[PDB]
């Protein structure tokens, strides 16, 4: 029972928190079905149940105290799925169905346990290819997931706080790319999508009626970025216009600039920042093999060319194109269907260094996806094939790989919720398709680090205690 | 560069009762100036009574030098008044 | 190599300036040495012994990115703050793992050499959790307390990142790609736990050095289980936002009445201490905040006077294990709804002592001498009246409602 768990601190980086006692003074509230009935001895397999109520107990705060009910539901709390599965688990009614205790601690020592914190399925299971999260810091800390699934577009709305989600159909063609803009200054915040019409529409998010139509080009948008002022627009034959943030609120909008970066032959992909704020005068974007920077005058600064790779790595890989260009130090990029990433450097125009992601996977498709990164000098790698990599930049080594909770990751966003704090949402593909929005916790290489050389020195504790007894 | 002048100073106040510490000053200041400050290091008395790094600054800067007649016997006055108060300076 | 000379020349050479040289391949051949020298990780281990001996930053990173043991020995960082060090160095090795134990027996020797510098680099690793907002100095046996150290626990929002020098991370990455080829070929602080330290007063945070501005938002101070005589009353006016207060197992012998000055107190605990023998709270002031009061195993040998007129609601009037002689001024807390005076020296309740007190739901009166019950409020809902010389059951409790 926590009756009988003693904490012996409350800092959560301590080497010894919690231990166990007997005073030596089972319990109806607090004891497994199997053992009210009279059957049998306790047993091994009997504690974990127990042990299973006590981490209920935990996770309610104590709320059962003063056929489990739903955690989430009958007290308030926030999810923790991987310990709701533990739970649901270890209280089973067939004990041979109860995982042994080494088996139980062993699932508590993952540092995907701690930082996941919602993972949501999407019922509809349409592929769902663009989402945009709510900059609003208000109650609606809500998603705005773009997807396509007829010869018109499909637009869902997803509520975190209700976990429900309603689905529309207010495009005349799929959807390749959303986009956000909140003005404060006039209460006004609007989601233009990119529909592969060849269009762009605005949907003003504080009326469901509250529409417009923009500027038409030949071509299909495929991303689209506001620089916070200006709306950065993107088409597929290399097209860059520019869209006032106010000028947008009315119908028909008038871009105050328009480049042709390139032609037709090579798509505008990813448009970025730089995260160091003394580069936040440069935007960067990737038009088919050309990383070309252009200033806050949208005037091209510098434009390099990627087709240099095939001299040094695989020509097969090489003559794709640019799919993100993540600003930093360092240019960071990744080509369609590539699993290797480019590194390259602002100054010089030239390759740095490159990361073969398949040695990592083969380690334990391998297709990179999507590119991430946190000024915490960790780089999110997401794999087509599912999987998540954690990559350090001041050593570019691995720090875990993330596995076995979806097929196929999509999307990545970094995203910060109503209670103020940052999570890196990622859809991820679920084909038994199913589309599976895990909510992680910002903190994860650090948890991996820290629980990595916690559990290392508590083992060392153990062991120097396990051989002064002998 | 004042602080030659200064423990000079101190030189002067170190013949008064109960000049007590003003030993880690002085013992940071002969690590920072290693010639001049040394010249009139003979000043250090018994004081502290562990630091290695005290004992290891002496004879550093005995030999550092190693060839001025008046600092040798200065700081071998002053080790043997070390090792008269601790036999475990011998030792280190 | 190692053994004999080659740190005393290396480090020399390449700490001397070695960047910003047109020197490239010099620098290629002192790290091809390098990543040469780097095999039998038990040699790297010596080299950041030997680097840590000087006091030499500059390389004691380089050594751990390629990966050194920093728990290998008198431990590294005990031997690195008993010595006089930089705070640049001291942070590297925290940064890296160092056993628990290692860094608390370095905080007791830099206790001991009085630096608040490295004081503060330690407190930010033993005891403090930035997700809870908390400062967690519980059972450290600091003997005092100064505001220097506490000083850059506290967020002090002025700071910023900036990276000062990349050198010994880029040069840890060319060793190490010359072994691979060598192998190929707001949110202010809201707690401050100072409890069991065995400090002897608080006098030392006062005008305080940055800790003022900081004080001002805390929202509990654990004191507890140390040995206090007084609280410093620049400290009462300067904690403006306080509601929990932990002052128990401390050595007091009056109460502080301006305590009831701060402006929104409301769990004040002075219990276990020798308080006595009879508090009287001071008419002029006035603590509508303070919502419960713990004055037990004191030596009151009264109830705390003026209680009504001071403490105008409160919800919980503990008084267990004084000498209560026994009551016979009325309460008049119209808002208190846990009284306890368990283990004292009662024989008699006033026959209208808690008539004025119409929300009492728990009352305890164990261990006293009670032989009659006076009248009740039909509220009371627990009545814990134990060990305490009853001949018979009173009608003053069989007509209670709930
Ligand atoms: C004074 C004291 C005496 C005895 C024990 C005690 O638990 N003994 C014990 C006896 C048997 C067993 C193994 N059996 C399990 C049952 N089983 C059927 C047979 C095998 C174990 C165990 F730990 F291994 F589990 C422990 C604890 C304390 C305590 C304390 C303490 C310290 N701080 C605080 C603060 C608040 C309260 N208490 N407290």
């Amino acid at each position: 029972k926590p009756h009988n768990v003693l904490l012996f601190t409350l800092y959560p980086n301590a080497a010894i928190i919690a231990k166990i006692a007997d005073y030596g003074i089972g319990t109806p509230g607090f004891r497994a079905p199997e053992v009210a009935r009279g059957n049998v001895i306790y047993n091994q397999q009997a504690d974990v149940y127990s042990f299973g109520l006590l981490l209920y107990d935990i996770l309610t705060t104590g709320g059962r105290i003063v056929k489990l009910p739903d955690p989430v539901k009958e007290y308030g709390c926030a999810p923790w799925p991987m310990v709701e599965k533990l739970i649901k688990q270890c209280l089973k009614e067939n004990p041979q169905e109860r995982p042994t205790s080494a088996q139980v601690f062993d699932i508590l020592n993952s540092a995907e346990l701690v930082c996941l914190t919602r993972r949501i399925l999407l019922p509809k299971n349409v592929i769902v290819e663009c989402m945009v999260a709510t900059h609003h810091n208000s109650r609606n800390a809500s998603i705005w997931l773009g997807c396509g699934h007829t010869d018109r577009g499909q637009l869902s709305f997803l509520d975190l706080n209700t976990e429900g989600y309603t689905s529309e159909e207010v495009a005349d063609s799929r959807i390749l790319c959303l986009a956000l803009v909140h003005l404060p200054v006039e209460k006004e915040s609007w989601i233009v999508s990119g529909t592969q019409s060849g269009t762009l529409l605005v949907i003003n998010t504080e009326d469901g009626k509250k529409r417009h139509t923009l500027e038409k080009m030949t071509d299909s948008v495929t991303c689209l970025y506001c620089n916070s002022n200006f709306l950065l627009v993107g088409t597929a034959d290399g097209k860059l216009a520019i869209f006032e943030d106010k000028t947008v609120k009315l119908k028909g909008a008038a871009p105050l600039k328009i480049l042709n970066i390139g032609n037709v032959s090579t798509p505008l992909m990813c448009l970025s920042e730089s995260t160091n704020s003394t580069e936040r005068n440069v935007m960067w974007g990737g038009c088919g093999t050309k990383i070309f920077s252009f200033s806050n005058d949208f005037t091209i600064q510098k434009l390099i060319e990627t087709r240099t790779s095939q001299l040094f790595s695989y020509a097969a890989f090489s003559d794709s194109n640019i799919i993100t260009v993540v600003v930093d130090t360092a240019l960071y990029i990744a080509k369609q269907n590539s699993p290797v990433v480019e590194v390259w450097d602002k100054k010089t125009e030239k390759l740095c260094g490159l990361i073969d992601c398949v040695h990592f996977l083969r380690e334990v498709s391998g297709r990179v996806k999507t590119l991430c990164l946190q000024k915490n000098t960790a780089l999110w790698i997401g794999t087509g094939g599912g999987h998540i990599l954690l990559l350090d930049l001041s050593t570019r080594r691995l720090i875990r790989v993330i596995y076995n909770f979806c097929n196929s990751v999509r999307v990545m966003m970094t995203a910060q919720l109503g209670s103020l704090k940052n999570v890196m949402l990622v859809l991820g593909y679920n084909r038994k398709i199913q589309s599976c929005l895990t909510v992680w916790d910002i903190n994860l290489p650090h948890e991996v680090q820290n629980l990595e050389k916690h559990i290392e020195v508590r083992k060392e504790l153990a062991e120097k205690m396990r051989r002064t007894s002998v | 560069g004042i602080q030659k002048c200064g423990l000079k100073v101190i030189s002067s106040i170190v013949h008064f009762p109960d000049a007590l510490g003003a030993m880690d000053s002085v013992l940071h200041t002969l690590q920072m100036y290693p010639d001049d400050q040394e010249i009139q290091c003979l000043g250090l008395s018994l004081i502290g009574y562990t630091g290695h790094l005290l004992a290891k600054i002496l004879v550093s800067s005995l030999y550092r030098f190693k060839d001025v007649a008046e600092i040798q016997t200065k700081g071998f006055q002053t080790i043997l008044a070390i090792l008269k108060l601790s036999a475990s300076f011998s030792k280190l | 190599l190692v053994h004999h000379s080659f740190d005393l020349v290396i480090f020399h050479q390449m700490s001397s300036n070695i960047m910003e040289q047109k020197d490239q391949q010099f620098l290629n051949l002192c790290c091809k040495c390098f990543a040469k020298v780097a095999m039998d990780d038990y040699l790297k281990n010596v080299m950041l012994e030997r680097a840590c001996d000087q006091n030499n930053s500059i390389m004691v990173e380089c050594l751990l990115l390629l990966g050194a043991d920093a728990n290998q020995a008198s431990s590294l960082i005990c031997q690195v703050c008993e010595k006089e060090s930089s705070p640049k160095l001291v942070e590297l090795l925290l940064n890296s793992g160092s056993r628990e134990q290692d860094v608390r027996k370095a905080l007791t020797i830099s206790i001991g050499k009085g630096d608040s510098q490295i004081i503060s680099l330690l407190l930010r690793r033993l005891a403090l959790d930035v997700a809870n907002n908390s400062i967690c100095l519980g059972g450290f046996c600091i003997g005092k307390v100064e505001p220097s150290w506490l000083g850059p626990l506290f967020p002090d929002k002025t700071s910023n990142l900036r990276k000062q020098t990349n050198i010994a991370s880029t040069l840890a990455r060319m060793v190490i790609r010359y072994q691979m080829k060598s192998a190929v070929e707001r949110e202010y602080i809201t707690s401050l736990d100072l409890s069991a330290n065995e400090l002897r007063d608080i006098d030392a945070l006062s005008q305080k050095c940055c800790i003022s501005v900081h004080l001002e938002h805390l929202e509990k101070l654990e004191l507890h289980q140390n040995a206090l005589t007084s609280f410093p009353q620049q400290l009462c006016e300067t904690l403006k936002s306080l509601t929990h207060l932990d002052l128990h197992s401390n050595k007091f012998t009056s109460f502080p009445s301006y305590l009831l000055k701060m402006s929104c107190i409301a769990n004040l605990d002075v219990s276990r201490n020798d308080i006595g023998p009879s508090v009287v709270l001071d008419p002029t002031v006035k603590c509508p905040t303070l919502k419960q009061f713990n004055l037990s195993y004191n030596q009151l040998s009264f109830v705390p006077e003026n209680l009504t007129d001071v403490v105008e609601k409160l919800e919980q009037l503990i008084l267990e294990g004084n000498k209560i002689s026994g009551i016979c001024s009325p309460l008049r807390l119209k808002e208190l709804k846990i009284l306890n005076l368990s283990k004292n020296h009662i024989s008699s309740l006033s026959e209208n002592f808690l008539e004025a007190c119409p929300k009492v739901e728990s009352f305890s009166a164990r261990m006293n001498f009670l032989a009659a019950m006076p009248f009740l409020p039909p509220s009371m809902t627990i009545l814990k009246l134990s060990q305490n010389k009853f001949s018979c059951i009173p009608e003053a409790i069989l007509n209670l409602p709930h």
